[PDB]
């Protein structure tokens, strides 16, 4: 029980590392959306020379 | 850009 | 016009 509890314990704190790697990624998904604002920016900018 | 060039 | 453009192309 005490290899068992160093096994269990290993793998739920390996798990704590993709739960706070996630949400650094979600952190990033969340500037993935601003490269969607900044590529709508660009169809402004093709759009402020078609207006022009 | 083809919106400029087309109503251009 | 132009120049504005590439200001905004920029």
């Amino acid at each position: 029980a005490k290899q068992e509890s160093t096994e269990y314990r290993r793998q739920v704190q390996s798990l704590t590392c993709e739960v706070d790697a996630l949400k650094g990624t979600n952190e990033s998904l969340e500037r993935q959306m601003r490269e969607m604002e900044e590529n709508f920016a660009v169809e402004a900018a093709n759009y402020q020379d078609t207006i022009g | 850009r083809l919106q400029d060039e087309i109503q251009n | 016009a132009n120049r504005n453009n590439d200001a905004l192309r920029q």
